[PDB]
């Protein structure tokens, strides 16, 4: 059934398992018209789906020409997104497929289901976690890639860098999502926090810096301590 | 003009001939139904006054056999039973007309709710989906399941309905996934009415049947099946002009017939509501959305 907090150690267990974060997908910016109406221009996307386990993420880039001449796309866009999940799937080898697909969004479970009827033994699953893997397209080298594509294209991450060599997978996972989080809320603090120190780099086959153990506390810290910062701006507290 | 006896009545029981019902009492002296209008089928249905537990009751059409009604003391229930012996057949129900021992089927002349109600209603179709071939009539009771119901568990007392699921390979095909999930008209003209039923008065005559087995018995597994059959004809885009319009005269008779007090467990609020607003028919059951609105305008 659905994934919560009661469950979550089952996100590090050993039955491979997949979440798909929808929201990036269909992207638009709205404008006036030189009548005064109001248009959207598409502008590319992307599926975010990622093994919390072991930290692989497959970025399927969504290019603006896909939507070209279709209608609803709000509801295209779904449909899309479990074409390409089930794409992805049929494309992995049988020992690497998924046993578990969590959705973080509830419309997308009935796309999603139809477009897996070929493989019943694999659970399709909501989530009660409100989990930030919109603020993906924060992150500068997957921004990139996304809005340098010219074409459907899919790129293949570690959105963990190296961790898993010094830290469980529960740990990376808690980290990536503070990091999300921190940056969902207010991205010009959080990069401000991740980069003002020049001495700390980020390699050219990593997603964040190169930060030491004790400099990861001292991170992770200023993150939490923006997310309440935050959270006390926002209701005058 | 047709006739059911009834060996006696030992039992105190209320029975139901289609939409008709009476008391009858413990040993009272009845001995059955007569004037029975043939060119439809019929049902003759039970509940027991000391156990309302399962009603039950036995689908027939007169133009098929004799067929009488014996109470079984060991197995507790009023059976049909067919009588080969012609001769026999006539002299005892005569007998019992002649001592005025039999209820009269009270139909009103200007009345057709019984024909509106199983217009595609045949014999031939019910044996299919209840299936005791060694009879010419149909026992159906308020527990049977449906081989759908037992997918998801005595496979010979089951109701063999139609299997409808819109999440199936048979439903989608494969790279039409959004377009036939959206839009049910491949399911609805390929595979079942093409495929499977052959024709829309097969599909209605099921549709029909699942509806009078649902209000008659209590009958879930019919409930469902029923409503399955209305969604899939309002979730698709294309379906025949005639057939829209035929669909509204069965759900508007239906609607009408449906006891007042039974419409919190007999009407699915999803189901109805999409097909009336939201669907691509939501236009096209006018009849049938005017009944629902002054009906039972709770639902909605
Ligand atoms: C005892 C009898 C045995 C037989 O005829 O094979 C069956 C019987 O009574 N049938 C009925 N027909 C009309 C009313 S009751």
């Amino acid at each position: 059934g659905a994934m919560n907090s009661s469950n979550y150690a089952e996100l590090f267990n050993n039955d491979i398992k997949l979440f798909v974060d929808d929201t990036n997908v269909y992207r638009v910016t709205v404008h006036k018209t030189f009548e005064g109406n109001v248009a959207t221009k598409a502008i590319n996307g992307c599926i975010f789906t990622l093994n919390p386990k072991t930290g692989h993420l497959f970025l399927k880039i969504i290019h603006t020409s896909v939507w070209a001449g279709q209608k609803r796309l709000s509801q295209l866009a779904k449909w899309k997104t479990a074409e390409e999940v089930s794409a992805l799937v049929r494309s992995l080898p049988k020992e690497e497929q998924p046993k578990q697909i969590i959705v973080t969004r509830k419309a997308m479970l009935d796309p999603l289901e139809v477009h897996m009827l070929d493989f019943p033994n694999i659970a399709i699953r909501p989530t009660e976690l409100r989990l930030p893997f919109s603020a993906a397209m924060s992150i500068d080298k997957l921004s990139d890639v996304v809005m340098k594509a010219t074409e459907p294209q899919m790129v293949l991450f570690n959105i963990y860098d190296d961790w898993l060599d010094r830290i469980s997978s529960y740990t990376a996972f808690s980290r990536l999502t503070l990091l999300l989080r921190a940056l969902k809320t207010n991205e010009e603090s959080a990069k401000m926090i991740l980069l003002s120190d020049p001495t700390i780099t980020i390699k050219s086959y990593h997603l964040w810096p190169s930060f030491t153990d004790e400099q990861w506390i001292t991170i992770e810290s200023q993150m939490r301590d923006l997310i309440l910062t935050e959270y006390g701006r926002k209701y005058n507290v | 003009m047709n006739t059911v006896p009834f060996t006696s009545a030992p039992i105190e029981v209320t029975i139901g001939i289609d939409q008709y019902s009476f008391n009858v009492k413990e040993n009272q002296p009845f001995h059955g139904i007569k004037d029975i209008p043939i060119g439809h089928v019929h049902v003759i249905h039970f509940q027991h006054a000391d156990n309302s537990s399962m009603r039950y009751g036995y689908w027939f059409d007169c133009r098929m056999g004799n067929f009488y009604i014996q109470y079984d003391p060991k197995d507790g229930l009023y059976k049909m039973m067919e009588e080969r012996d012609g001769a026999k057949f006539e002299n005892i129900v005569h007998n019992f007309k002649e001592r005025q021992m039999m209820v009269s089927y009270p139909k009103i002349d200007e009345d057709d709710t019984w024909y509106n109600l199983t217009e595609f209603v045949q014999m031939d179709k019910i044996r299919k989906i209840v299936r005791k071939d060694e009879n010419q009539f149909s026992y159906v009771d308020s527990s049977m399941t449906t081989v759908q119901e037992n997918e998801l568990s005595d496979p010979a007392h089951s109701l063999n309905y139609t299997v409808i699921n819109f999440k199936s390979r048979e439903a989608i095909r494969p790279g039409h996934e959004m377009e036939d999930f959206l839009d049910k008209s491949y399911y609805l003209n390929t595979v079942m009415l093409q495929g499977i039923f052959k024709n829309s008065s097969n599909y209605f005559g099921e549709l029909q049947f699942a509806f009078l087995n649902a209000m008659f018995f209590g009958n879930y597994g019919s409930s469902l099946q029923w409503h399955a059959m209305i969604e899939l004809i309002c979730s698709s885009a294309t379906v025949p002009k005639h057939m829209l319009d035929k669909l509204d005269e069965i759900l508007y008779y239906q609607i009408k017939t449906l006891p007042e007090q039974y419409s919190d467990i007999l009407l699915n609020e999803r189901v109805w509501n999409i097909c009336l607003y939201s669907s691509f028919q939501k236009n096209s059951l006018h009849n049938t959305e005017k009944i629902m609105e002054n009906k039972y305008p709770e639902l909605l």
